[PDB]
């Protein structure tokens, strides 16, 4: 009985217990660095189990995800980039 | 030296150690941790220095 004006439907795969991590005002390594969902988010989470479609003899490592961030993202933008997080002082450009 | 010993003792007896007379920095705190849990409650983590 409701009118929305939109409706984004944000799509991933993710793992068990990321799931009660995905929340408004939460944190940990997804929360903080690869979605942080805003403290007044008007709007709701869908989850279900996919073991058949994600998983495969001999294994699969298709997805990814991010725990190397300079700071914590903000609520609802994509990171997506290939930069070798800085430790210490010494950039080591180009290599692991 | 907090973060790096070798011997962290069981809850049961909890190693305690003090802090003073410092410039605390946590960039060496963030530095030495694949973080897994920074849930912070009396402070924000961001705004701690
Ligand atoms: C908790 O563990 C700390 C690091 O392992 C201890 O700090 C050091 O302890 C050594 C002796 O083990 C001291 O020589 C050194 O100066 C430093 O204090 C700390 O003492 C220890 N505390 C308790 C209550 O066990
Ligand atoms: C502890 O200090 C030594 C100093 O050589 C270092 O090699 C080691 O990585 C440190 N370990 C941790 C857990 O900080």
């Amino acid at each position: 009985d409701l009118c929305f004006t939109n409706v984004y439907a944000d799509s991933f795969v993710i793992k068990g217990n990321e799931v009660s991590q995905i929340a408004p005002g939460q944190t940990g390594n997804i929360a903080d660095y690869n979605y942080k969902l805003p403290d007044d988010f008007t709007g709701c989470v869908i989850a279900w189990n996919s073991n058949k479609l994600d998983s495969k003899h001999s294994g699969n490592y298709d997805y990814w995800y991010r725990l190397f961030r300079k700071s914590k993202l903000k609520p609802f933008e994509r990171d997506i980039s290939t930069e070798i997080y800085q430790a210490g002082n010494k950039p080591c450009k180009g290599v692991k | 030296e907090v973060f790096n010993a070798t011997r962290f003792a069981s809850v049961y007896a909890w190693n305690r150690t003090r802090i003073s007379n410092c410039v605390a920095d946590y960039s060496v705190l963030y530095n030495f941790a694949p973080f897994f849990a920074f849930k912070c409650y009396g402070v924000s983590p961001t705004k701690l220095n």
